[PDB]
């Protein structure tokens, strides 16, 4: 699973991301874990 | 991308799409070996993926081809936001066909006023959740240096543009990073960031390709 702050998809599940929530980046045009 | 419109399939035949598992960035193929995208969208573990336009379901046209070297630009300056700009090398060449193509880089820089072509598989909402498949276009142009700095005061930098609408809701957005900018079949732009995406008077900032040829000709010679 990916850390806080890592690039992540918003086409992807949860787990994605060790926090278990990919959001949208206020400023970048990405997705990151929360 | 919001407020825009289905391209078509393969109409964008230099977009792909950077997946590591999922799509997390677009980019463009500017020769059969690499790819540009954006400083901020670098990680290990890229695969390529060209050919796409329904980014969830096989359609035929497809080639998965992994990143063999990802090369940030060395002032890219994550504070600021400046040089916001990368290179893939691919592990094997791409197959070019009518589907799969580079796009030109730019001789010159673009003037203000000048309408480009901005492509992706980002969020198609300002807010809540999106759920994309086809590759979305966005007709857009480039505006005036003043107008970006009055919507941005104290944050653009001589590499970047902005380009888009002042009156909201026709912008990239989150997940059309690293995607292109394209004006009169030459790669301007580089989807980078804005505040929030769509809003109003805060067009999209892209980062400006025509002063970094000299560094995409030397990096891709070199390696
Ligand atoms: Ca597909
Ligand atoms: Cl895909
Ligand atoms: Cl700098």
């Amino acid at each position: 699973c990916s850390p806080s702050g890592a690039i992540c998809s918003g086409f992807g599940p949860p787990e994605q991301c060790c926090s278990g929530a990919c959001v949208p980046h206020p400023i970048l045009r990405i997705f990151v874990c929360q | 991308i919001v407020g825009g419109y289905t391209c078509g399939a393969n109409t964008v035949p230099y977009q792909v799409s950077l997946n590591s598992g999922y799509h997390f960035c677009g980019g463009s193929l500017i020769n059969s070996q690499w790819v540009v995208s954006a400083a901020h969208c670098y990680k290990s573990g890229i695969q390529v993926r060209l050919g796409e336009d329904n980014i969830n379901v096989v359609e035929g046209n497809e080639q998965f081809i992994s990143a063999s070297k990802s090369i940030v630009h060395p002032s890219y300056n994550s504070n600021t936001l400046n040089n916001d700009i990368m290179l893939i090398k691919l592990k094997s060449a791409a197959s070019l066909n009518s589907r799969v193509a580079s796009i030109s880089l730019p001789t010159s820089c673009a003037s203000a006023g000048t309408q480009c072509l901005i492509s992706g598989w980002g969020n198609t909402k300002s807010s809540g959740t999106s759920y994309p498949d086809v590759l979305k276009c966005l007709k857009a142009p480039i505006l005036s240096d003043s107008s970006c700095k009055s919507a941005y005061p104290g944050q653009i930098t001589s590499n970047m543009f902005c380009a888009g609408y002042l009156e909201g809701g026709k912008d990239s957005c989150q997940g059309d990073s690293g995607g292109p900018v394209v004006c009169s079949g030459k790669l301007q732009g580089i989807v980078s960031w804005g505040s929030g995406c769509a809003q109003k008077n805060k067009p999209g900032v892209y980062t400006k390709v025509c002063n970094y040829v000299s560094w995409i000709k030397q990096t891709i010679a070199s390696n």
